[PDB]
RNA sequence: ACGGAAGGGCACCACCAGGAGUGGAGCCUGCGGCUUAAUUUGACUCAACACGGGGAAACUCACCAGGUCCAGACACAAUAAGGAUUGACAGAUUGAGAGCUCUUUCUUGAUUUUGUGGGUGGUGGUGCAUGGCCGUUCUUAGUUGGUGGAGUGAUUUGUCUGCUUAAUUGCGAUAACGAACGAGACCUUAACCUACUAAAUAGUGGUGCUAGCAUUUGCUGGUUAUCCACUUCUUAGAGGGACUAUCGGUUUCAAGCCGAUGGAAGUUUGAGGCAAUAACAGGUCUGUGAUGCCCUUAGACGUUCUGGGCCGCACGCGCGCUACACUGACGGAGCCAGCGAGUCUAACCUUGGCCGAGAGGUCUUGGUAAUCUUGUGAAACUCCGUCGUGCUGGGGAUAGAGCAUUGUAAUUAUUGCUCUUCAACGAGGAAUUCCUAGUAAGCGCAAGUCAUCAGCUUGCGUUGAUUACGUCCCUGCCCUUUGUACACACC
C-alpha cells in the first residue's frame, strides 16, 4: 500500500519484537492500540506480508490475528537489518 | 501476633447452582467449623435474563416466537473473621463458574 | 385419558410376580416397597408404578388375573 | 458410492479404525538464541548514528 | 471495572463464546475442543483441550507463547493476568467435535464418502459409545442435492435426557465443488455418567429375590 | 405413490351450542396497482400481505441526482535518482473550508505510478448449484430389529376385527413371542407445606425514642439499628405431596370410563420446553469473513460524501386502532397488580426541591440494584356529582394558529402540550376469523425496536362471563379397503 517508510519501520519493528499483531476489523481508526499509525496502515501492511508468505492470517469474530512465520522472520531479520540470532517473541520470558 | 475482627461480606454468584451450593455450603460448614459468627446463605431472587426471537433467520413461515434464558443465582454470607482465614477463605474454595466477591466493612 | 404406559404395567407384572409376600392393597406402603426393592429414577414414575401394582394386588384378591 | 461396492466400503472402514486405534493405542507410551529485541536497542542505544545542524536566513 | 451483575455473567458468556470460536478455528489440525475458561486470584486460565498438544506447545513452547499473546493482546489483559495450557482430551472417540473435525479432514482428503462416515463410526462406538451419529447433507460430484444418515448402536432424541447424553455437532466442509455439512451425535453411556444421573429415566431395575428354605418350627437362640 | 371408488375415524386453524368480532365508517399499517429521477427488494392458498424482528428524517440502504477514494494482495515487466511517486496555500471551480479539476510552483523520495498476469470487494444473479437455519405435512402417531411362522424371491407375520386412549396409549384377539426409536418417562414454569436450613438487600411481634385522638387500659402513625425474639406472609436450597386415592355405578366387570367423598391440586394437575423415520426444487446467497459457479471490478455493481426516495395517490386487498353512547361521556373523589429494565472508563433508570397552565425547565439526589426509580398509588374499576337522548357534552377525522422536546438536521408536518376547527360513523350486505375457565371478552403495564418515534410484537397481571363437555353436516386431515400401464411416482 501506499504509506510512508516511518511508519513501515513502526510496524515491521513491532511485529519483530512481539511475533503477534492484532487490529480490528475497522478502517478509518488513524491510531490503533498500541502501534502508534493508522489502523489501515497496520491492516493492509500485513496483508501484503501475508500474500508474499512470511505471515500468517486469522479473522474471527472482527479481529484479524496475525502470526509471524519462521520465513518471515528471516525477513525481518532483513529489514531490520538485525544480526542473525537477533530476537522475536521467542524467549521464554523470566522463569515463567 | 496479628489479628482482627473485620466484618466480613462474601457475595457469591453463578449460573451453576449445584457448584454453587457446593461453594456456599462449603463456605459456612468450614468457617462455622471452627466458630466464627455469621448471616448464613441469603438467596436473593434467581432473577432470570430472557431473551425472544423469532426462528426464522428470514422472513416467512408461521411467526414462531421463540424464548432463551439464563438463570443467575445469587448469594451472599457476613463473616466475622481474622486478616488470616479471610484470606485463606478467599484463595481457597475457588471455583470456575461462581463468582466470589469479598467486599469489607461497615458504609 | 390415564391409560398407563408399557413400563408402569410392565413392571407392575414383574413385582406381583416376585413380592407378593410384602405388598398390600395399600399404595403408600407399596410405594415405600418399591423404594427398598427396585430402582426408578423419578418420584413420578415410581408412583405410577406402585399406584398400578397396588391396583393389581387389590384385584387379584377377587379372582386372577392374566398375565 | 453405489450399493454394489458395499462390502469393500465397510471393510476398508473397519480396518480404517483398525489404524485409528493402532496410532491411538501407540500414543499411549510412543517412543539459548538471546540478545532479545528490546534488549538489542538498548544494547546498539551506544550512539554515532545521526547528525543535526540547520535554521538561518 | 464496576459493571453490573446481569451484565457481567451475559458479558462472560460472551467472552467465552469468542474464545472458542478463535479457537476453533485456530487449532483444527490439533484436534480443538472446548476450552474450560477458570479465574482465580491473581489469573485467568483458560485451558486448551486439544488432542495434539505438542502441536499446541510447538518448538519449545512457542506457540502456546503465541496463542496468549493473542488472546492478550486482544481482550486487553495485561501481560500475565491471562494463561494458557494443552489438555489432551480423555478419548476423543466420544466428542462430536473432535469427530466431525475428522470426516471434515476426512473427506477434504480425497476419503470414500461412506468409507469415512462409516469408519468414523466404527471408531466411536469401539471407544465404547452408546450409540452414534453420522448425517452428510451437501452435494457431491453431481449436481443435486443428496444426504445420507450413517448410525449405528443405540440413540435418543426426545426431553432432558438428550441434553444430558446426547453430544452433537455440525461442520460445514468446503470442497472445489461447493459446501457439504457435517453432523456428528454420540451417544454415551448413562452407567458411568460420572457427575450426574445414571441412566435414562425410562429405566426401572427390579432387585432379584431369593431362594427361601421355610418351615422349621419355631425355636429360640439365646446370647 | 396417486385417484374425480368404498368403509371407517380425528379436530373450535371443523361444525354443533354460544360469546367476542372482522367484513360497513375515520384513521394506523402492510400488499397490489398507478405515478415516479427513484418510488430498493424478498414473499402471493392453509404454509405471502403489524412478515424479513422491515417503527427507513442522516445512517440504515440495497433505489434515484450528482461528488471523492483504492483500502487494485502478490509476481514479472516498464518508468525512474538527471527524481518512480506524494501533498497543497490562494484563485478559479464545486452542494461543499474535496488541490475533484485547473492556473501558479513549491513539496515529497522509491512507500508509488504504467502494463500484463493474479487477486479483491460487492445487500450483483443464481435458494432450480449448496451448507446451515427455518416453515409445512404435524393440534400428527409413526419407525425398526432379534427368535419363531409364510414366501423361490422382493416381501410379509409381529405392526390386528374389536374395545380403549390425547397417543402403535393400552386391554383383548392372536403364528407369533418378546424388545428399542418416537408417544409416555424426562425437563421448565404455575399451584400445596405454621415440617427442614436462614435472612438490616424480605418481613412479623415485643421494647424502647416519639405524634395525634381518647383518656380506664385503648386506637392510628413516626422513628435502615436503641436493643430482644421469631420465620405465618417474602425469598430459595433440601426434602415431602398425587398414584386419577377411597367408595361406588359402568363396560368383554379387561384396559378404561362416569359419579360421590377427600384433597393445594384429580381435563396429559394447568401451561409450556424437548421431540423418531421421511417428504418440499416451501423460504433464506438481503444475518454470517458459510459457500459453488456466473457476473462486476477505477466513467466500479467496491466504498464513501452531498441531496432526494422507500411515506409518493383516481382506486382493489389484508392485519389493526377508534367509535356509533345512558352497563355512557365528562368532572371531582376513592384506590389496587404482575412479568421487566436500568450509568465505566459513563450520561442509563430517576426520587425529592423550586419554576411553568401544559408539555417541559432547573437544582440536587438514590441506584451497576430483593438495597434506588418502584408499593412502578397502571387501566378498566368503585363512589358523589354534572349532562339527558338531541350526530348531544356520543365520535374526534380533517384543519388553522402557537409553545416545547429528540437530533448535526424535523419542510414532505419525528413525538409531546394549548386554543380553535368538529368530518364519517345511528351496530354494518355477501361473506369470514378466534375461542371451552381464571378461559373468552374488556383493561392497562413492562420488555423488544429506540437519539427521537407503537395504533406492532413478546410476556405480564387486573376485571371476569354466556354456551359446549356433543357430533360427522360443512371443511381439513388421518386410516384401512380397492385400481393402477404411475416409481422422476398425477406438476
Ligand atoms: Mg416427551
Ligand atoms: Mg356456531
Ligand atoms: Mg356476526
Ligand atoms: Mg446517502
Ligand atoms: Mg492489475
Ligand atoms: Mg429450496
Ligand atoms: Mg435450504
Ligand atoms: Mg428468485
Ligand atoms: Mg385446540
Ligand atoms: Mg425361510
Ligand atoms: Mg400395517
Ligand atoms: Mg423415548
Ligand atoms: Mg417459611
Ligand atoms: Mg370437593
Ligand atoms: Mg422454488
Ligand atoms: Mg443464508
Ligand atoms: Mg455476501
Ligand atoms: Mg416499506
Ligand atoms: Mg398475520
Ligand atoms: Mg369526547
Ligand atoms: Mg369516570
Ligand atoms: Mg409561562
Ligand atoms: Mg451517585
Ligand atoms: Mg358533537
Ligand atoms: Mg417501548
Ligand atoms: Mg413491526
Ligand atoms: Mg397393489
Amino acid at each position: 500500500m501506499l504509506m510512508p517508510k516511518e511508519d513501515r519501520n513502526k510496524i515491521h519493528q513491532y511485529l519483530f519484537q512481539e511475533g503477534v499483531v492484532v487490529a480490528k476489523k475497522d478502517f478509518n481508526q488513524a491510531k490503533h492500540e498500541e502501534i502508534d499509525t493508522k489502523n489501515l496502515y497496520v491492516i493492509k501492511a500485513l496483508q501484503s506480508l501475508t500474500s508474499k508468505g512470511y505471515v500468517k492470517t486469522q479473522f474471527s469474530w472482527q479481529y484479524y490475528y496475525y502470526t509471524l512465520t519462521e520465513e518471515g522472520v528471516e525477513y525481518l531479520r532483513e529489514y531490520l537489518n538485525l544480526p542473525e540470532h537477533i530476537v522475536p517473541a521467542t524467549y521464554i520470558q523470566e522463569r515463567n | 501476633q496479628q489479628q482482627q475482627i473485620i466484618k466480613i461480606r462474601i457475595t457469591l454468584t453463578s449460573t451453576k447452582v449445584k457448584q454453587l451450593e457446593n461453594v456456599s455450603s462449603n463456605i459456612v460448614k468450614n468457617a462455622e467449623q471452627h466458630n466464627l459468627v455469621k448471616k448464613g446463605p441469603v438467596r436473593l431472587p434467581t432473577k432470570v435474563l430472557k431473551i425472544s426471537t423469532r426462528k426464522t433467520p428470514n422472513g416467512e413461515g408461521s411467526k414462531t416466537w421463540e424464548t432463551y434464558e439464563m438463570r443467575i443465582h445469587k448469594r451472599y454470607i457476613d463473616l466475622e473473621a481474622p486478616v488470616q482465614i479471610v484470606k485463606r477463605i478467599t484463595q481457597i474454595t475457588i471455583e470456575p463458574g461462581v463468582d466470589v466477591e469479598v467486599v469489607v466493612a461497615s458504609n | 385419558g390415564r391409560v398407563r404406559t408399557k413400563t408402569v404395567k410392565r413392571a407392575s407384572k414383574a413385582l406381583i410376580e416376585r413380592y407378593y409376600p410384602k405388598l398390600t392393597l395399600d399404595f403408600q406402603t407399596n410405594k415405600r416397597l418399591c423404594d427398598e426393592i427396585a430402582t426408578i429414577q423419578s418420584k413420578r414414575l415410581r408412583n405410577k408404578i406402585a399406584g398400578y401394582t397396588t391396583h393389581l394386588m387389590k384385584r387379584i384378591q377377587k379372582g386372577p388375573v392374566r398375565g | 458410492g453405489d450399493d454394489k461396492k458395499e462390502l469393500s466400503a465397510e471393510k476398508e472402514a473397519q480396518a480404517d479404525a483398525a489404524a485409528e486405534i493402532a496410532e491411538d493405542a501407540a500414543e499411549a507410551e510412543d517412543a539459548l538464541q538471546d540478545y532479545l529485541n528490546q534488549q538489542a536497542n538498548n544494547q546498539f542505544n551506544k550512539v554515532p548514528e545521526a547528525k543535526k545542524v540547520e535554521l538561518d536566513a | 471495572a464496576l459493571i453490573s451483575k446481569k451484565r457481567k455473567l451475559v458479558a462472560d458468556g460472551v467472552f467465552y463464546a469468542e474464545l472458542n470460536e478463535f479457537f476453533t478455528r485456530e487449532l483444527a489440525e490439533e484436534g480443538y475442543s472446548g476450552v474450560e475458561v477458570r479465574v482465580t486470584p491473581t489469573k485467568t486460565e483458560v485451558i486448551i483441550r486439544a488432542t495434539r498438544t505438542q502441536d499446541v506447545l510447538g518448538e519449545n513452547g512457542r506457540r502456546i507463547n503465541e496463542l496468549t499473546l493473542l488472546v492478550q493482546k486482544r481482550f486487553k489483559y495485561a501481560p500475565g493476568t491471562i494463561v494458557l495450557y494443552a489438555e489432551r482430551v480423555q478419548d476423543r472417540g466420544l466428542s462430536a467435535v473432535a469427530q466431525a473435525e475428522s470426516m471434515k479432514f476426512k473427506l477434504l482428503n480425497g476419503l470414500a464418502i461412506r468409507r469415512a462416515a462409516y469408519g468414523v463410526v466404527r471408531y466411536v462406538m469401539e471407544s465404547g459409545a452408546k450409540g452414534c451419529e453420522v448425517v452428510v447433507s451437501g452435494k457431491l460430484r453431481a449436481a443435486r442435492a443428496k444426504a445420507m444418515k450413517f448410525a449405528d448402536g443405540f440413540l435418543i432424541h426426545s426431553g432432558q435426557p438428550v441434553n444430558d447424553f446426547i453430544d452433537t455437532a455440525t461442520r460445514h466442509v468446503l470442497m472445489r465443488q461447493g459446501v457439504l455439512g457435517i453432523k456428528v451425535k454420540i451417544m454415551r453411556d448413562p452407567a458411568k455418567s460420572r457427575t450426574g444421573p445414571k441412566a435414562l429415566p425410562d429405566a426401572v431395575t427390579i432387585i432379584e429375590p431369593k431362594e427361601e428354605e421355610p418351615i422349621l418350627a419355631p425355636s429360640v437362640k439365646d446370647y
